[PDB]
C-alpha cells in the first residue's frame, strides 16, 4: 500500500460535497469537498504499490485542458483498474456540480 | 487606468508604447523561460485621433496597427530558430461605434488585425489570449480570438460576450443564467470548452507577486502545450455544449 | 423596351438556397446538412423561438468551372442571419474541409454569401466562437485558394462577418449591399443621434453601401443586381487566383491614410472616396 | 475387398473380438470398462475424446485415467476442450505424449508445466472447426471416447441438447474403420423410449452406462452480479457505435461478462434507441441465460446453438420458435453446425482478450500459461470464401461503387484498457512472442491478428481500424482508445479532435452516449434470480449460481 499527494490547477472552489464509490476489491470511493481557490488537492491511498505515474497520467487527461473547480479530494483505491477509477471520478464530479 | 494596460506593465515592464505605434497600443518584446515573447495590448488612449475611440476600444488604429505589430514580428521571424510567441492581453470593452469608423472601414481595419494574427498562429508562432478583463465582439475578435490557447483571470469582471449588458437587456435581467451561450460570467463561457485555463488572483486590478508567478507559469505551460502540436483551432471543440459544433463537422467530412 | 423590364432576374429576389443554386455550375448543386437532416439550432427551442431546420444556412458542394468548390450561403429571412452555434459551425467547417481538400491536391474553393445581421444573441457566445473559426479558416484556406464573398442585400453584411468579409480575397458588391461593422441603430444609441441617424436611408447607403464601397476600394467589384451578372463575376475572380496585394494585407499604407485625415469634423462619402 | 486393401477393417475386427467375451453385443459391462479400454485402444492412438466446452465424457475419462501405462502409452489425444483434471493426469502418469487441441480453461498453468518437463508434447493449438476438419485428413483418428444421455441395446444415441461436438468427432472415427465407444446416462430397454436419434447405431461400435451423469459445464453463463458500470460503457457504445452503426442483423458473442452486458441492455439501452427488430435478430450462440431478456422482450428471432448451457434445457424447449429442437421437443446443438455459420453466415464477431499489441493483433495466451484459442481464430477473422453481401457487410467498403472491392466480416475486440490484475490490455510485445520460443512454436500463438479487427471497443471508446489505410494509422487508431496503457501513453491527446472529426474513433460523446450514464440501473436482470424470473421460472441454474 502507498499514500500518494497530487495537486493541480483549480478555479473556484466547488460548493457541494460527494462520496462516490466503495473500498471493495476492484473498486475506489472518491471523496470529493470544495477546496482552496486555484488549487486542487488530491490524497490517494491505493493497495496497488508503485503505481504513482499511472495515477498522475490518469489525472493529467482527466484534467487536460479544463480546469476543474478547486477541490478536496480523497481516493481510497482496492486495485480498481484506471477504467473503473476514470469513471468514478466523473461520478464523483458530475455530483459536485 | 486599465486592467490590461495594468497587465501589461505586471508582465512586460516597458509601459511606454513604442514610437510608431497608435497610442492606443502597447508592445513588448521580451522572453518568457528564455522563448522569444512579444506582448501585445489594446489600452484606452484618452487623445485618439478619432473620438469614439477614446474609451478603450478597438477602432481603425487598433485594428491596423495589431496587424502591423503582428506583421513585424511575423516578418522578423520568417527565418528564427523559433517563432516567437504573441501574448494578447485582452481587455476590450467593445467595438468602436462611429461615423468615421464605418465610414473609414472599421470592419476592413479589424480585419487586418484578424488576418495577422491567424496568418501568425499558421506560420508556427504561438499564440496565447490572456483575459484579464473585457473580451467583447469585434474587439475580441480581432484582439485574442485567433489564440491557440485562451487563458481567463477567474474574476467577475472578467466576460466574454457578443455584446454589453445594457444593450442585451435594452433589446429585452441576468435570465441568460438559464442559457449558458447567453450568459456573461466567466464559468458559463468555460463550460462551452474555450478557455484552457481559469486562473483566480488575489488582487485582479494591480497583480499581487504571487500573481504574477502563477500567471507567467501559466503562460509558459500553454507555450509548452503549444509547441510541435496542431496549430488549429481544434481545441475548442471539446465540451458538451459545444456537441452541435463538432457533430457539424463530422457530418460535415461524412458527406464532403 | 418592356420586354426587357419584363425579363428582369434579380439576384436579391432569391432565397439562400435559390442564390446558391443559381451560381454553382448547372447540375452540381449538392447540399451538405439539408433541411432532412434536422441538424438545427439547440438553443433556440428552450427560449421559445421556433428553429428552422438548415439553421438558416446553406452549405453546397458543387462545380465553379468545372472546377471543385464549396458555397455557404446565409438565409437572411432566418434570425435576421444572425449566426447560432449550427449555422456558424455549418460554415466553418465547410471552409476548414476546403483548405484540407488543398492540402491534398484538391484545388477546392469557397464561395460566401453573406446575408447577415452578425451574431445572434439567444446563442451569442456560440455564434462569437464561431465567426472567430469562420475567420481562421478563411485565412488558412487563403494560402491555396481566394474566398470570394457575395454582399447582395437586402439585409447586407454586418458585426463579426463583416469581419470575415474583410478577410476575403475578393469582395463583390450590389449597390442595395450594405457592409459594416456596426449596425445604424445601435451606433445611433452607442454616439447618439449626432453621430449617427439610423433613419436616414441614403446617409446609412452613402457611406457604407454597395456603391461607396466599391469607390472607396473597400470592395472589388460593383454588380448590377443580376443573376448572370453576378454568377460571371464570380466566376472571373476565382479565375484570376489570390490578388498579389490584398487589402488586409496593407496596414501600413491605411494607417498612414489615416494620419494624413483631419479628424476633427466628419468626414462624408466624397472626402472617404478623396482619402483613399 | 481384398487383404492388403483391408487393414484398417481387419485391425477394427481383431480389436474387437478382444472384448467379445467381456462385452454383450453393443452393450458394455461398467465394472470392466477399464479392461475394454486395454482391449480396443492401442499405444500410439490417436484418440479423440469428450472435453467439449460444455459436455465431457467424464466416466470414460476417469476411466481411462485408471490404465495400466505399460499397455497404453504414447496416445495422441485429440480434444476439443482440456478442462477435467484426469485430461491432464493422462500425461504425467505416461498413458498419453501427444495434445491435439482448441480451448483450455483452468489447466492453462499445467498444461505449461507437463510441457517444460517433457511429459506432453503440443501438436498445435486450434480453432474447434479447424480440428474437426483435419479428422479426415491429416489427424483420422483411431478412437472416440463420447457421452450422451440415451442409448438403446443396438447403439442408437440421443444426445440432445448437448450435441455439442459429438457428430462431427463420431463421424470420421466410425467411417475410417476407427472405434467409437459413447457412454450414456440410461440405457433403455425398449428402442421407441429414445427420445431421439442423434448419432446412429451404425456409428456407435459400444455403449456403456455412466457410474452418473456425464459431467456439463456450464461455461458461457454469466453471473449478471458480476458486470459492472464500465461493462456497460463499453456495451452501450457497441451497441450505439457498432451494432446501430453498421445496421447489424447477425452475430456470435464471444464468451464473458463485456458481451453479457451487452445482451442485458438490449431491452434497456437499446430499446431507448428504438433498435428492437432492427438489428442482433439472428443469433449463432450457446443458450446464454443472459440472452433470456432480450428474447422475452422480442429481440432475438433465431438462435442456432453450439451447445448448451446447463439449466437452459427447459427454457429452450418452450421457445421452439427461436431455437432449433427436434421432435421430441428438446434443442439440438451442433458445434460444427454453429461454428460454420458463425464463420460465413453472420454480420458480426465481438469478444474479449487479455493482450492486444500495438498492430491489434490479440492473444490469450500469456506467460506459462498456455490457453487455447476456442471459437475465437474462427469467428474473428474475414471469411474470405465469403460471396453473399448483407448490408453490415458491405458497409465496411471504402468505396461503394468500386465492384472489385468486396465487403468485410465486423469483427470487434471489446476490452477494457487493463485487466482487473492491474497489468495494462495493451502491450508493446505479446507475452505470446516469449511462448513461441520458450515452446518451441513455429509461430506466436495470436487468437486473432490485427489485420483482421475492424473495430477495438474499449472503455475510453471506439477506434474503426477498418478505415486504417496503412499500419501506421491503424495504429495511431489503436493508441488514440488505448488509454494510460504503454501503448496509450504514446497517444498526443492534441491529437484526438482530429481522429474523431474524421470518424477515425469515436469517443462515447461523439455517440450521443454521457460516460456517468452508465449504470447496472441498465441491466434488465441484476441476478440469477432475475434471470430465472425474465424465464418464468423455467431457467434452473446449476449449483454454483444458486441462492436458494
Amino acid at each position: 500500500m502507498e499514500t500518494l499527494s497530487f495537486e493541480f490547477p483549480a478555479g473556484q472552489p466547488g460548493r457541494g460535497r460527494a462520496l462516490v464509490g466503495c473500498v471493495g476489491s476492484g473498486d475506489l470511493e472518491v471523496l470529493l469537498e470544495p477546496g482552496q481557490p486555484g488549487k486542487l488537492s488530491i490524497q490517494v491511498q491505493t493497495s496497488v504499490n508503485g503505481s504513482a505515474s499511472r495515477w498522475q497520467h490518469l489525472f493529467e487527461r482527466l484534467f487536460d485542458g479544463q480546469t476543474p473547480p478547486a477541490l478536496l479530494i480523497d481516493i481510497h483505491d482496492f486495485g480498481a483498474t484506471p477504467g473503473v477509477v476514470r469513471l468514478r471520478l466523473e461520478q464523483g464530479f458530475e455530483e459536485i456540480g | 487606468a486599465s486592467r490590461g494596460l495594468a497587465w501589461f506593465q505586471a508582465l512586460a515592464g516597458s509601459l511606454a508604447p513604442r514610437p510608431g505605434d497608435p497610442a492606443s497600443l502597447r508592445v513588448a518584446d521580451a522572453e518568457l523561460d528564455g522563448y522569444p515573447v512579444r506582448f501585445l495590448a489594446v489600452v484606452p488612449d484618452p487623445d485618439n485621433p478619432f473620438p469614439r475611440a477614446r474609451q478603450g476600444e478597438v477602432g481603425l488604429l487598433e485594428g491596423w496597427g495589431l496587424a502591423a505589430a503582428v506583421d513585424e514580428a511575423l516578418e522578423a521571424d520568417r527565418e528564427a530558430p523559433r517563432k516567437r510567441a504573441l501574448l494578447a492581453i485582452v481587455d476590450v470593452p467593445s467595438q468602436a461605434y462611429g461615423r468615421r469608423e464605418e465610414a473609414l472601414g472599421i470592419h476592413q481595419a479589424l480585419a487586418g488585425a484578424v488576418d495577422a494574427y491567424a496568418r501568425a498562429r499558421l506560420a508556427g508562432h504561438p499564440l496565447i489570449g490572456l483575459l484579464v478583463g473585457k473580451a467583447m465582439s469585434g474587439a475580441f475578435l480581432a484582439h485574442g480570438y485567433q489564440a491557440n490557447r485562451l487563458i481567463a483571470l477567474h474574476d467577475p469582471g472578467v466576460m466574454v460576450h457578443a455584446m454589453g449588458k445594457a444593450a442585451a437587456a435594452r433589446i429585452t435581467e441576468a435570465l441568460a443564467a438559464k442559457v449558458p451561450p447567453m450568459a456573461y460570467d466567466i464559468d458559463s463561457y468555460a463550460s462551452l470548452g474555450l478557455l484552457w485555463r481559469t486562473l483566480p488572483v488575489e488582487t485582479v486590478e494591480v497583480p499581487s507577486t504571487a500573481d504574477l508567478v502563477r500567471v507567467r507559469t501559466c503562460l509558459g505551460e500553454a507555450l509548452a502545450d503549444i509547441l510541435g502540436g496542431p496549430r488549429d483551432l481544434g481545441g475548442r471543440l471539446g465540451a458538451a455544449n459545444r456537441e452541435a459544433s463538432a457533430r457539424v463537422r463530422r457530418l460535415l467530412r461524412e458527406q464532403w | 423596351d418592356v420586354a426587357r423590364l419584363l425579363a428582369l432576374r434579380s439576384f436579391t429576389e432569391l432565397g439562400a438556397r435559390q442564390r446558391a443554386r443559381a451560381l454553382l455550375d448547372a447540375g452540381s448543386f449538392r447540399e451538405l446538412l439539408d433541411p432532412f437532416a434536422g441538424v438545427q439550432s439547440p438553443w433556440l427551442e428552450r427560449q421559445g423561438i421556433v428553429p428552422q431546420a438548415d439553421d438558416g444556412v446553406v452549405v453546397a458542394r458543387g462545380l465553379l468551372d468545372g472546377q471543385p468548390a464549396v458555397l455557404a450561403a446565409i438565409e437572411g429571412a432566418f434570425q435576421g442571419g444572425s449566426l447560432g452555434e449550427v449555422s456558424g459551425a455549418k460554415i466553418a467547417g465547410a471552409l476548414e474541409l476546403a483548405a484540407e481538400d488543398n492540402r491534398n491536391g484538391v484545388p477546392t474553393r469557397a464561395l460566401l454569401l453573406l446575408e447577415t445581421g452578425g451574431v445572434r444573441l439567444q446563442e451569442a457566445n456560440l455564434g462569437l466562437a464561431a465567426i472567430a473559426e469562420i475567420q481562421a479558416a478563411i485565412v488558412d484556406l487563403q494560402r491555396y485558394q481566394p474566398v470570394v464573398a457575395v454582399i447582395a442585400g437586402p439585409v447586407g453584411c454586418f458585426g463579426g462577418m463583416s469581419i470575415a468579409a474583410g478577410l476575403c480575397s475578393y469582395v463583390l458588391v450590389t449597390r442595395e449591399a450594405r457592409l459594416g461593422l456596426n449596425g445604424p441603430q445601435v451606433i445611433e444609441q452607442e454616439a447618439g443621434i449626432a453621430e449617427y441617424d439610423s433613419r436616414d436611408r441614403p446617409f446609412i447607403w452613402s457611406l457604407t453601401g454597395g456603391e461607396q464601397r466599391f469607390a472607396s476600394g473597400l470592395a472589388d467589384a460593383y454588380l448590377a443586381d443580376d443573376l448572370d451578372e453576378v454568377r460571371t463575376s464570380v466566376l472571373a475572380y476565382f479565375a484570376k487566383g489570390l490578388p498579389a496585394r490584398p487589402r488586409c494585407r496593407r496596414a501600413e499604407d491605411y494607417l498612414r491614410r489615416l494620419g494624413d485625415l483631419d479628424t476633427a469634423e466628419q468626414p462624408d462619402a466624397a472626402g472617404v472616396r478623396r482619402l483613399y | 475387398p481384398p487383404p492388403q486393401w483391408s487393414r484398417r477393417r481387419q485391425e477394427k475386427q481383431r480389436r474387437l473380438e478382444r472384448v467379445r467375451g467381456l462385452a454383450d453385443g453393443a452393450v458394455l459391462p461398467r465394472e470392466g470398462l477399464v479392461a475394454a479400454l486395454e482391449a480396443l485402444i492401442a499405444p500410439g492412438d490417436r484418440v479423440v475424446l469428450e472435453g467439449n466446452n460444455q459436455k465431457q465424457a467424464d466416466f470414460l475419462s476417469r476411466s481411462l485415467a485408471r490404465v495400466d501405462p505399460g499397455k497404453l502409452h504414447d496416445l495422441h489425444m485429440i480434444m476439443p476442450s482440456v478442462g477435467r483434471p484426469e485430461h491432464l493426469d493422462l500425461f504425467e502418469l505416461g498413458i498419453a505424449r501427444k495434445l491435439d487441441f482448441s480451448f483450455s480453461g483452468p489447466q492453462s498453468l499445467r498444461i505449461g508445466q507437463l510441457l517444460e518437463d517433457g511429459l506432453l508434447e503440443i501438436g498445435a493449438i486450434h480453432t474447434y472447426i479447424e480440428l474437426y476438419a483435419r479428422l479426415v485428413v491429416d489427424l483420422i483418428p483411431n478412437v472416440a471416447l463420447v457421452a450422451g444421455f440415451v442409448a438403446d441395446r443396438e447403439g442408437n444415441v440421443y444426445t440432445g441438447p448437448s450435441t455439442e461436438d459429438t457428430p462431427a468427432l463420431v463421424e470420421p472415427t466410425a467411417f475410417s474403420d476407427g472405434i467409437v465407444i459413447v457412454q450414456v446416462n440410461r440405457i433403455v430397454d425398449d428402442p421407441r423410449d429414445l427420445p431421439r436419434v442423434d448419432i446412429p447405431a451404425s456409428w456407435v461400435d459400444f455403449v456403456v452406462e455412466a457410474d452418473q451423469p456425464f459431467y456439463i459445464e456450464p461455461l458461457f453463463t454469466r453471473d449478471p452480479r458480476h458486470i459492472k458500470p464500465v461493462h456497460v460503457l463499453m456495451a452501450m457504445m457497441a451497441i450505439r457505435g457498432i451494432y446501430q452503426r453498421h445496421n447489424v442483423q447477425s452475430l456470435n458473442h464471444g464468451i464473458g461478462f463485456n458481451t453479457a452486458a451487452i445482451e442485458l441492455i438490449l431491452p434497456t439501452y437499446g430499446e431507448s434507441l428504438g433498435l428492437k427488430g432492427k438489428i442482433c435478430r439472428h443469433w449463432t450462440l450457446n443458450p446464454h441465460p443472459t440472452l433470456i431478456p432480450a428474447i422475452e422482450s422480442g429481440w432475438v428471432e433465431s438462435v442456432h446453438c453450439f451447445g448448451t448451457e446447463l439449466g437452459m434445457e427447459g427454457y429452450i424447449a418452450q421457445r421452439p420458435d427461436v431455437f432449433f429442437t427436434g421432435r421430441d421437443g428438446s434443442l439440438r446443438s451442433n458445434r460444427m453446425f454453429c461454428q460454420l455459420a458463425g464463420q460465413y453466415a453472420v454480420d458480426l464477431f465481438i469478444g474479449a482478450t487479455l493482450q492486444v499489441d500495438g498492430d491489434g493483433h490479440s492473444s490469450t495466451v500469456t506467460r506459462g500459461r498456455l490457453a487455447g484459442f476456442g471459437g475465437a481464430p474462427n469467428m474473428g477473422h474475414d471469411p474470405r470464401g465469403r460471396r453473399h453481401s448483407t448490408p453490415a457487410w458491405l458497409d465496411m467498403r471504402g468505396e461503394p461503387e468500386a465492384l472489385l472491392e468486396r465487403g468485410r466480416k465486423l469483427v470487434v475486440q471489446m476490452v477494457e484498457t487493463f485487466q482487473d490484475g492491474g497489468k495494462p490490455t495493451f502491450v508493446e510485445r505479446l507475452d505470446a512472442l516469449e511462448v513461441a520460443r520458450q515452446t518451441g512454436m513455429p509461430l506466436a500463438p495470436v487468437m486473432i491478428y490485427g489485420d483482421d479487427v475492424t473495430h477495438v471497443l474499449t472503455e475510453e471508446g471506439i477506434a474503426y481500424l477498418y478505415k486504417a489505410r496503412s499500419l501506421e494509422e491503424r495504429q495511431a487508431m489503436i493508441a488514440a482508445v488505448a488509454g494510460i496503457s504503454p501503448i496509450g501513453l504514446r497517444h498526443d491527446p492534441r491529437e484526438t479532435q482530429r481522429m474523431r472529426r474524421e470518424g477515425l474513433i469515436a469517443l462515447p460523446e461523439d455517440l450521443g452516449i454521457r460516460r456517468t450514464d452508465a449504470s447496472r440501473e441498465l441491466l434488465a436482470a441484476k441476478s440469477i434470480a432475475e434471470l430465472v424470473e425474465w424465464s418464468g421460472g423455467l431457467y434452473q441454474p446449476p449449483a454454483r449460481f444458486r441462492s436458494w
